[PDB]
């Protein structure tokens, strides 16, 4: 009850008095583990120990069952630091957690580690497809409710469709940036935009153009000066072809004029864009 | 009754189409001698003799899916007989004299150069049977067993049977892959099966069934668990 210090300075002590005396009997017999648990019922890192450096399976489940609350402190024993295999298991509760929910029977626990693993991941483009691809896989083997598992796909797809702006590069920009091709890290839409209307794209047609600025609703800076520069840069690339295809894709308020400007080209295309679009 | 129709040179299409056919019935029925033997007595060069219509460039795309699933096949196979032969060690014995310990030297200086070249011999094998794999399946213009013309007769069976030895033929693909990409030590190429078998640019997913991606996710597990042993993490990333 009252003075509360005190007692939380002897439960210190206490605890740091059982652990000494149980590593040095950890040595010799290991038929006093279970004689010291029986006698004193605390410090279960010990048990927790002895029943993992052995091949005695039966004994964590034994030292569970006949407790109160056993498994919720030896998960969390697990996760801090035939038998190897058992104990990785047991250690495999959080980060690494899809072969153990795969293992245990849990495809949707599976997909769901996959999921937030890929999305807690931004430093390698083949981990983050590979870990979506899992994902994928174990959504579409979960026997899940027929809306679920169309909400599972949807969300894949439009992971899929948004990486899908980053993974297909140039291969002539990846050369010549010095860039690898799967060691490299997760860019943003706002470096994939920049990447591709680059001077080191030399081969930038419509798809390269039609790509960027469909990349535009994934920033969560400016983009009013992103869609000028693009288009200013997709104006200068074809040495005034590129602007009319672009446009004809497309289908438009976007696009500027004055703005864009600060010339005989661009008088003769502004005026039959107006007329398509209405 | 091919034979009858690759002798006449009038027939060209007719023939393509019974080699189809044959082909696709010893496929349903797990047949790799029959196929073989239809291969072989199929003209070669019918390709650039018959040259185009619907009933003419499914049949062309059919027989060269049929040919590339037995090429894969055969890789397949050679590479399991490379790998099933492997050198075995020197017989150790207890008290050996002087002349035993210099046959034991030479042995273990002969398995040194052995064990390196059956090494050799099956790491190349490996990754031929993988280029097939990758044949096999990413094909272009549509994929494996997929008509790339729409405008053919009602051949709803034909179709079927396509479907179903297309179905059959990849999950035992993606598990022979599997098992080459494990023996051959290859943890990271055998977790990048899982996008591949479940990006949109292919449809792999929908030929599987539950047992075969259970299985797939089995593997997968027991690839990343090897690979974080090994030194490495699930992927194979370094854990930085």
């Amino acid at each position: 009850s009252n003075r509360e210090r005190y007692d939380n300075l002897e439960m210190e002590y206490l605890q740091k008095r059982s652990d000494l005396l149980s590593p040095l009997l950890s040595l010799g017999q290991y038929l006093w583990a279970a004689s010291l648990a029986e006698k004193y019922c605390d410090f279960d890192i010990l048990v927790q120990m002895c029943e993992q450096t052995d091949n005695q399976s039966r004994l964590q489940r034994y030292m569970t069952q006949f407790a109160d609350q056993n498994f919720s402190d030896f998960l969390f024993r697990w996760y801090l630091e035939q038998h190897g295999q058992l104990a990785n298991f047991l250690q495999a509760h959080e980060h690494l957690s899809w072969l153990h929910e795969i293992n245990s029977q849990e495809l949707e626990k599976a997909h769901a580690t996959l999921l937030g693993l890929a999305n807690m991941e931004t430093r390698y483009f083949a981990k983050k497809k590979t870990l979506l691809g899992l994902s994928k896989l174990a959504a579409l083997a979960s026997d899940f409710s027929e809306d679920m598992l169309q909400e599972k796909i949807e969300e894949m797809a439009e992971q899929e469709r948004f990486l899908l702006h980053q993974e297909t590069l140039p291969e002539q920009l990846l050369a010549e940036k010095q860039l690898n091709l799967s060691a490299m890290p997760v860019l943003t839409a706002p470096q994939l935009i920049g990447l591709y209307i680059c001077e080191e794209n030399r081969r930038a047609n419509e798809y390269d153009f039609k790509k960027a600025l469909d990349l535009l609703e994934y920033i969560d800076i400016n983009i009013n000066d992103l869609k000028l520069e693009i288009l200013c840069k997709a104006l200068q690339r074809d040495n005034w072809v590129s602007k009319d295809s672009i446009f004809v894709k497309i289908l438009l308020p976007e696009v500027k004029d004055l703005l864009q400007a600060d010339e005989f080209v661009l008088k003769a295309n502004y005026e039959y864009y107006v007329q398509g679009q209405i | 009754v091919i034979d009858w129709l690759v002798f006449d040179p009038a027939q060209r299409a007719e023939a393509l189409k019974q080699g189809n056919a044959i082909m696709r019935k010893f496929l349903a029925s797990k047949k790799h001698e029959a196929a073989k033997e239809v291969f072989v007595k199929i003209p070669q060069d019918s390709i650039a003799e018959i040259y185009l219509p619907a009933e003419d460039d499914n049949a062309i795309r059919e027989h060269l899916c049929i040919r590339a699933y037995l090429e894969a096949h055969e890789t397949f196979n050679e590479w399991f007989k490379h790998m099933n032969s492997v050198p075995q060690k020197p017989a150790l014995i207890p008290q050996p004299t002087f002349t035993e310990k210099v046959a034991h030297e030479h042995k273990e200086k002969k398995y040194e150069m052995d064990f390196g070249i059956w090494k050799g011999h099956l790491d190349a094998l490996t990754a031929d049977v993988k280029e097939k794999m990758y044949n096999v399946l990413l094909f272009v213009d549509g994929g494996w067993m997929v008509d790339v013309r729409e405008d053919a007769k009602e051949d709803h069976e034909r179709t079927h049977q396509m479907v179903l030895l297309r179905k059959l033929c990849l999950p035992m693909l993606c598990f022979l892959l599997h098992t080459i990409l494990h023996s051959t030590g290859q943890y990271q190429e055998c977790l990048q099966l899982a996008d591949m078998v479940s990006s949109e640019r292919h449809k792999l997913y929908l030929v599987f069934s539950k047992e075969e991606l259970r299985k797939l996710l089995q593997k997968l597990r027991e690839s990343s668990l090897m690979l974080l042993d090994q030194g490495l993490d699930p992927l194979g990333y370094e854990i930085q």
